């Protein structure tokens, strides 16, 4: 409730994304001209279903890791109560990786990095769910269109997490005054920087829960198609998060 | 479990 505080807010959210943002802008930018050529892509379309879901799972694993360490060092986040702290990373820990993908997907050729190189929607085909597909490169390319700073996406991604709306929140109220104050931090460094023109050109809430849900729908396609695989060869928190 | 172990 001052200026001095929302501004260390803002300094403490942008540290803490930093620490925990995986991989680095630069790194991901270097390695843009680094793409599967026709043949590795033909190579990826040729491996089993199974195989391919079984390998974007560990790398949303991955990811999902580094969003759970953000979390942890969010401002907050660890005086809430267990539960809270547990539905919020269940709800929104997807989301933020989503948000954060747009850092490694490349709007100029309409790639994501992805085990090493870039390459575009059609490395996927294996998958057989090309809606969820080419709704999560969309999402990307939305967000491509906005010129994210880090600083940016790191308020951003903290107001993904922090959302008093979701059920089964026993605190709140409590989350509501935190999701307030990073309110307030992401807005108040939006104003600074002369960017609040993005206010209206994020995507609504809508959309992330949107994409969520068909990740969630077509794991269920696919585990009915091979529960063993996934029962054996998924990760344990992966399924937690979304079976 | 899992969640609650990365947590604690
Ligand atoms: C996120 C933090 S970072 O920017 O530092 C970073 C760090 C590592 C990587 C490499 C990676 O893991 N790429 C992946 N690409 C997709 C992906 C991306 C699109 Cl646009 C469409 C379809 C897919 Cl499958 C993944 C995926 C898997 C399962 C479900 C949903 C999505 S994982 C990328 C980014």
């Amino acid at each position: 409730a001052s200026l001095t505080e929302i501004e260390h807010l803002v300094q403490s959210v942008c540290k803490s994304y930093r620490e925990t943002c995986q991989l680095r802008l630069e790194d991901l930018l270097r390695q843009r001209s680094n793409i599967f050529s026709r043949e590795e892509v033909t190579g990826y379309q040729r491996k089993s279903m199974w195989e391919m879901w079984e390998r974007c799972a560990h790398h949303l694993t991955e990811a999902i890791q580094y969003v759970v360490e953000f979390a942890k060092r969010l401002s907050g986040f660890m005086e809430l109560c267990q539960n809270d702290q547990i539905v919020l990373l269940k709800a929104g820990a997807m989301e933020v990786v989503l948000v954060r993908m747009c850092r490694a997907y490349n709007a100029d050729n309409r790639t994501v990095f992805f085990e090493g190189k870039y390459g575009g929607m059609e490395l996927f085909r294996a998958l057989g769910c090309s809606e969820l597909i080419s709704s999560i490169f969309d999402f990307s390319h939305s967000l491509s269109a906005l010129h994210f700073s880090e600083d940016e996406i790191a308020l951003y991604t903290a107001l993904v997490l922090i959302n008093a709306h979701r059920p089964g929140l026993q605190e709140k109220r409590k989350v509501e005054q935190l999701q307030y104050n990073l309110e307030l931090a992401f807005h108040h460094h939006l104003c600074k920087t002369h960017r609040q023109s993005i206010l209206a050109k994020l995507p609504p809430k809508g959309k992330l829960r949107s994409l969520c849900s068909q990740h969630v729908e077509r794991l269920q396609i696919f585990q009915h198609l091979h529960p063993i695989v996934v029962q054996a060869a998924f990760p344990p928190l992966y399924k937690e998060l979304f079976s | 479990k899992i969640l609650h172990r990365l947590l604690q």
